[PDB]
């Protein structure tokens, strides 16, 4: 079990599904296609902003 | 496989080649028995000679 971390805006928290394409999904992080596992995704405005 | 994500790529594709390879079956399946009918003509034939 690996699990990894970070931080990203609010509207490219849909971009890190498998298949997808942009400026975080291909400079920064992109998954693999046939990824296993899954995504734990929450909001957090309380700290970090 | 340019118009839609690869994750389920998988399920679109594998629906065509599963219908040609049983439509390729049909085929074969024919010629079976058109072969076994030439056979009896090919044991006939062999008779009169």
């Amino acid at each position: 079990v690996y699990a990894d971390s970070f931080v990203i805006r609010g509207d490219e928290v849909r971009q890190i599904a498998p298949g997808q394409t942009g400026n975080i999904a291909d400079y920064n992080y992109k998954l693999p296609d046939d990824f296993t596992g899954c995504v734990i995704a929450w909001n957090s405005n309380k700290l970090d902003s | 496989f340019s118009r839609l994500d690869k994750v389920e790529a998988e399920v679109q594709i594998d629906r065509l080649i599963t219908g040609r390879l049983q439509s390729l079956q049909t085929y074969v399946t024919q010629q079976l028995i058109r072969a076994a009918e030439i056979r009896a003509s090919a044991n006939l034939a062999a008779t009169k000679m």
